């Protein structure tokens, strides 16, 4: 079992925290916020390193380029912007959605940015261009996360319509529909490291591990309160194997990836925990929670 | 509040 303690507390966030992500190259976290900011802070000592500004709304979601060298954000001002790291440019602003924009996320190549919206679409971009690729009409409801796999040949996309669904990135055709035997929202998805797998949270106390080229539900993960939110969940993989996610009981839960046994509950935060994430070397949680707390958490493992 | 700090509709 897993034993995460509280190392930092970051304020800094003037309104509910909605993602948290570390670079790829451990070094940096990000955070975005309905406060229309993106803060950078360092990875291991929590120290603020710089505020990214520039939308006029509220941010949904923030993500790395696989060269830690850039960020996309997703406002409720319809539009993604890509950001430097090192000079805090905004590069491009993506406008193309009708409605707000939810999710985001760059390819491997870091060359393309899929982003979902409240438009029901799921949007594929040209990094270097920023221009529209591809628009794909997903789903009926808004989309509420979307990923590519370990090559970036498919993208999974989830909708509050109850739907997870596999993508071919070329070609934009609905390769697979995956729902079980009950229909709710399902609030965020994503591929596993090794590419085999996608983890599919939905608004009915519920996270899933579906093997999503065969169509099966493997492993179910439940105990945490999900009801209302898109919270973010994660694969922890730099010790043992755990699942870890928020939860709208103010706390952060770890589970066996196996057993699916609940492993630890990490408390602290004074409001519904929103956004997790883990580190990619070191055994390191990020957790962030909504308005009545407003701050990020950094929690430290030896296993 | 952004679209993710809203509670589902």
């Amino acid at each position: 079992k897993p034993n995460y303690t509280l190392k930092f507390t970051l304020a800094g966030h003037t309104k509910a925290v909605s993602a948290v992500k570390f670079s790829p190259n451990g070094e940096w976290l990000a955070s975005s916020s309905a406060d229309k900011l993106i803060k950078i802070w360092g990875a291991y000592d929590g120290k603020f390193e710089k505020t990214i500004s520039g939308h006029k709304l509220g941010i949904s979601d923030v993500a790395w380029s696989s060269d830690s060298r850039l960020l996309v954000s997703g406002s409720d001002d319809k539009t993604l912007k890509v950001w430097e790291l090192s000079t805090g440019k905004s590069l491009k602003t993506l406008k193309g959605h009708s409605n707000y924009v939810f999710c985001c996320n760059f390819n491997p190549q870091s060359n393309l940015i899929v982003s979902g919206s409240f438009d029901e679409s799921v949007r594929i971009w040209d990094v270097r261009t920023g221009k529209c690729l591809k628009t794909l009409p997903a789903h009926s409801d808004p989309v509420s996360a979307v990923h590519f796999n370990r090559d970036g040949s498919l993208i999974v996309s989830s909708s509050y319509d109850g739907l997870c669904r596999i993508w071919d990135t070329a070609s934009g055709q609905c390769l697979k529909t995956l729902i079980d035997d009950d229909n709710p929202p399902v609030s965020f998805v994503k591929f596993s490291p090794n590419g085999k797998y996608i983890l599919a949270a939905t608004l009915d106390n519920t996270l899933k591990l579906w093997d999503y080229s065969k169509g099966k539900c493997l492993k179910t993960y439940t105990g945490h309160k999900n009801e209302k939110y898109c919270i973010f969940a994660n694969f922890s993989v730099t010790g043992g194997k755990w699942i870890v996610s928020g939860s709208e009981d103010n706390m952060v839960y770890i589970w066996n990836l196996q057993s699916k046994e609940v492993v630890q509950k990490l408390q602290g935060h004074t409001d519904t925990v929103l956004c997790t994430a883990c580190h990619p070397t070191e055994n390191i949680i990020a957790s962030a929670a909504l308005e009545n707390d407003k701050t990020i958490k950094l929690w430290k493992s030896d296993t | 509040l952004c679209s993710r700090a809203r509670p589902l509709v």
